[PDB]
């Protein structure tokens, strides 16, 4: 009744360590069937340990293992036993190959998000601590991506320890770890108490923005929008706005492109006065940037960022840039400007629109490229 | 130490439970308890002594915290052991159950003592002699303790963190680190850690700004000479290049570009060709080759140089079986596309410039078209030959010369290149409706009149060439006619002056007669006479003697008699006296026969003159 039907499962288990990689992959794909044939207790005790201890295969097999383990909770007995999936994934998170360890981090996040608070405290915090203190850089890179899972349910002592650990990771001697810390900074900060958001998270952000490598600084600057959306206007102006202003005139066009993308979002956060004194000159410089990509990014938003502005300030500062952009050399710049320039008819008001926007509208109407025309003609 | 000092510690008793409790009630300092306990004379066996836990418990009791007890114990210990020796003893004690907790506490206090002195992890690397482990560093019993201190220092000094790879590099150079790792991966006990440290080394090189150029020598790729693609260091270098490109998007340089930095085309291309032949490097080589071709196309490199670089100038007779021929043909096609006639470099031009003439290429094509795996490439090469002939508006006789068919001789009709000649003839005639050429034009250019006539006559006797030879003989007659050949000149050209004897059975003479009849058939002002040519060539006596001789042979009797009558008429018109005629006649006949020929001659002489 049982032996004959499950003989094929035994064959799959045997093929788990077959010479041919295709059969190993197939057995990995049928891990749930093998676990059901085994039973929960012994999926926990034979199968998961086998996956943990036999991990020297090709990257395809390891990636498949990470994928399968990410959705393997029911086959180990449910949430109460979800923690037994952590060890193997942890090992997979230390693999150098990017796809494997990134999938392992994603699966760790899935399992943790399904885990319940007592189990998080009992196992996931220790997992995060081990990864953060790992002697291999891949482990610390992976650790940067699981802090937000463990932080919310941790006790206050563990929360302080985790803030210190993330600060250390931001300070890491290996640049890739610092890049991962910058990448996950905003998302971890979303889980931190207001009190510590404005002291510890700010320290991490400012350390990253002063990092010696270009890539770390670029990644840190990318998080300005998220951090500002998480902060009070006071601290936003004090901490993030100067970074935006400084990097708007960085020699790297990619950093300036990032800043141009985030300016309008930061405008709401800082308020009208700081936007007038601080954001407007940076936006003007980005609109008149040396690189066409930055000019495109800024032109796509002149309307949004004039809508919040005083029409006096808009007319004085933004319109000259809009004029030059209308006669810009790049067809893509002209297209981006035209796709949003019409939206300023109501914001400026008939009196100002007539003196300033009329000629640009007609010029864009008679453009040499159907892109610009269509962009201005469709939204009439 | 001294004699009889040993045989008094026999008598001197162990303190015991009561003595410990009395000391504790009197607050005897732990150092004192240590000295009276027998732990002065243990040295590196201190932690293995049964009385060590007793002293540890006492010192813990006297203190308030675990840290204070550990600090007092360490102070008692940091004045009796060196840092290395104490660390080694602690590490050994940590692997044992009874002493694990106390050893860990002592290590914690020890690391705090080092940290308060602000000895960096580099300083403790020096203290542990990890400078001196060399190839065995990964097996050092103090490496784990150093790693623990490194983690603690990184925790307490986030602004000044370090790594094992960085310290190893600082004290061993990139070279010592590389060879340490190489040695460590030969022992299975240290292989995994060595691989991890190799990855760490790549990350460190990226951190220190090293470019792929520097890591080329750092991986010792130069040490592989011309066989670098086979090295695992090459795979590491490719991984490094991917990392670097991700870090430096605008300074992104491909693998082939850096290989060009370290190799010029002349040596790099052969490396790619050889690697392409090897299955294990087949893929990588292919990709590099692909990139190389694109890069030549961007540089507009001549297909002749591409031919040389791919080693095709070495192929010789095996050119069509060379695996790189298809790639070179494709590159040449890409190079010439959108170029004009004067600016393009064609396959035939490269072949000739490389000293592989048309006949050699054609022979290689003929051989390769029989082999199924080279048939397609052979047909492409044949198309290249025909395109080359057509572009310069070669006539069929030009192509006949290009195939060296003038050097083949008798068997030219059976040569495999004769098919190419006739194929081009058909093509050219179809493409020139007003200027059609004949199949004999090439042969006439390549061979002179007598040689060509003899060749055709010989081929006519072979059944496989009889039809073609007959057609070509007629064509040759027409060719002579179109060229205004005087029959008497042609007689000389055919070397028919050699002998009057048997000329009436000479096949070459028959061909000449065919031409003479054709020449007379198209209305010359003066109908050409056979007897005139014979007399001019051999003289009256020789011709008359030959006619007398030939009249006795049934196969030539009729023609000989006709010619003799014509000769008599010729003598009559030139007013030859009967005495001269008799003198001529009796060089080849008797008195009576000569008499009757003389009388006939006199009769028709009288008829003409009298």
């Amino acid at each position: 009744m049982i032996d004959e039907p499950l003989y094929p499962i035994a064959v799959l288990i045997d093929e788990l360590k077959n010479d041919d990689i295709q059969l190993r992959l197939n057995s990995i794909r049928r891990l749930s069937t093998i676990a059901r044939a085994l039973g929960e207790e012994r999926t926990r005790k034979e199968l998961i340990p086998f996956l943990s201890e036999n991990n020297d295969d090709d990257d395809e097999v390891l990636l498949a293992m990470a994928e399968e383990l990410g959705v393997f909770i029911p086959y180990v007995g449910g949430v109460e036993y979800a923690h037994v999936l952590l060890p193997p994934l942890e090992t997979l998170s230390t693999v150098e190959e990017t796809c494997v360890r990134e999938k392992a981090v994603e699966s760790l996040c899935r399992v943790g998000s399904q885990m319940r608070e007592s189990d998080l405290v009992d196992h996931f915090i220790s997992l995060v601590k081990r990864l953060a203190a790992g002697e291999w850089f891949t482990a610390r890179v992976s650790a940067c991506g699981v802090f937000h899972i463990a932080y919310p349910s941790a006790p206050d002592m563990l929360k302080t320890e985790l803030r210190s650990l993330y600060t250390q990771l931001c300070q890491d001697d290996m640049p890739m770890v610092r890049r991962a810390a910058a990448t996950n900074l905003g998302k971890f900060a979303a889980t931190v108490e207001s009190a510590h958001l404005k002291t510890d998270v700010m320290s991490m952000f400012e350390d990253l923005t002063q990092d010696d490598q270009d890539s770390v600084r670029l990644l840190a600057v990318e998080g300005c929008a998220a951090l500002g959306k998480l902060l009070e206007p006071q601290d936003c102006v004090q901490h993030i706005l100067p970074v935006i202003v400084n990097f708007s005139q960085d020699k790297s066009w990619r950093v300036r492109y990032m800043v141009a993308n985030q300016l309008y979002e930061l405008c709401e956060a800082v308020g009208p006065e700081p936007t007038r004194t601080e954001l407007v000159p940076a936006y003007v410089r980005l609109l008149r940037d040396n690189e066409a990509e930055v000019r495109i990014a800024a032109a796509g938003k002149v309307t949004k960022f004039c809508r919040i502005l005083n029409p006096e300030i808009a007319i004085q500062h933004i319109l000259p840039c809009v004029k030059e952009l209308s006669s810009d050399s790049s067809q893509h710049v002209r297209s981006a400007l035209a796709s949003v320039i019409m939206g300023m008819a109501p914001v400026l008001g008939k009196d100002a629109t007539i003196e300033h926007l009329l000629p640009i509208f007609l010029s864009l109407l008679k453009d040499e490229f159907p892109d610009v025309r269509l962009n201005i003609i469709s939204k009439l | 130490v001294p004699g009889f000092e040993k045989l008094a510690n026999l008598l001197k008793p162990k303190p015991g439970l009561k003595k410990l409790l009395k000391w504790a009630d009197a607050k005897k300092p732990p150092e004192t308890v240590f000295t009276r306990l027998r732990l002065d004379k243990t040295g590196t066996q201190l932690f293995d002594n049964t009385d060590f836990p007793v002293w540890a418990a006492y010192t813990r009791s006297v203190a308030q915290t675990d840290s204070e007890a550990s600090a007092v114990m360490l102070k008692t210990l940091v004045s009796r052991y060196s840092d290395e020796v104490l660390s080694g003893m602690i590490a050994a004690a940590k692997k044992s159950s009874k002493t694990e907790s106390i050893a860990t506490k002592l290590e914690t206090e020890q690391m705090r003592t080092w940290l308060a002195a602000k000895k960096t992890p580099d300083d403790m690397f020096l203290v542990f002699k990890l400078n001196k482990a060399g190839d065995d560093i990964l097996s050092s019993p103090l490496l784990s303790a150093w790693t623990n201190y490194m983690k603690l220092s990184n925790k307490e000094n986030p602004k000044a963190q370090t790594t094992l790879i960085a310290t190893m590099t600082k004290h061993y150079g990139d070279s010592g680190v590389s060879q340490i790792l190489a040695a460590a991966r030969k022992s299975p006990a240290t292989q995994s850690t060595a691989k991890r440290l190799e990855a760490e080394q790549v990350q460190l090189w990226l951190k220190k700004g090293r470019t792929p150029d520097d890591t080329f020598t750092l991986l010792s790729l130069d040490r592989a000479g011309d066989d670098l693609l086979a090295s695992p260091q090459f795979n590491t270098w490719m991984k490094y290049i991917n990392y670097y490109n991700k870090e430096n998007p605008d300074e992104k340089t491909t693998v082939l570009a850096k290989l060009m930095t370290h190799f010029d085309d002349e040596e790099l291309t052969p490396i790619l060709v050889v690697a392409r032949k090897v299955p294990s490097t087949e893929s990588t080589a292919a990709k590099l080759q692909a990139e190389q071709f694109k890069n030549w196309l961007s540089a507009d490199k001549s297909p002749e140089e591409a031919f040389t670089l791919l080693q095709l100038d070495k192929a010789g007779d095996d050119l069509l079986t060379n695996p790189q021929l298809t790639n070179w043909l494709k590159y040449t096609e890409n190079f010439n596309l959108n170029k004009e006639i004067n600016e393009q470099v064609t396959a035939i031009q490269v072949f000739r410039a490389q000293y592989v003439d048309d006949s050699r290429i054609a022979n290689m094509v003929i051989a390769a078209e029989k082999v199924p795996n080279t048939q397609a490439i052979a047909k492409r090469v044949e198309d290249e030959l025909f395109k080359g002939w057509t572009v310069v508006l070669n006539k069929p006789d030009d192509v006949f010369i290009n195939l060296k068919l003038e050097t083949v001789g008798e068997n030219v009709f059976e040569s495999p290149l004769w098919s190419f000649y006739t194929k081009f003839l058909e093509k050219y005639n179809t493409a020139n409706p007003g200027k059609e050429q004949t199949m004999i034009s090439g042969l006439a250019r390549g061979y002179n009149d007598v040689t060509l006539t003899n060749m055709l006559l010989k081929a006519k006797e072979a059944p496989s060439t009889k039809t073609l030879a007959t057609k070509l003989e007629d064509e040759l007659v027409q060719y002579w006619l179109a060229d205004k050949k005087l029959p008497d000149k042609l007689f000389g050209y055919l070397e028919l002056k050699e002998s009057v004897d048997g000329i009436l059975t000479n096949p070459v003479f028959n061909v000449w007669l065919k031409y003479l009849n054709a020449f007379n058939d198209k209305a010359p002002v003066k109908k050409a006479l056979m007897i005139d040519t014979l007399k001019s060539a051999f003289g009256d006596v020789a011709v008359s003697n030959m006619l007398f001789a030939a009249k006795k042979d049934p196969g030539t009797a009729k023609v000989a008699a006709t010619l003799q009558t014509a000769l008599l008429s010729k003598w009559v018109l030139e007013k030859k006296t009967p005495g001269q005629v008799s003198a001529i006649l009796k060089e080849g006949a008797g008195a009576d026969v000569s008499a009757k020929l003389l009388a006939t001659y006199s009769a028709k002489f009288k008829v003409r003159w009298g």
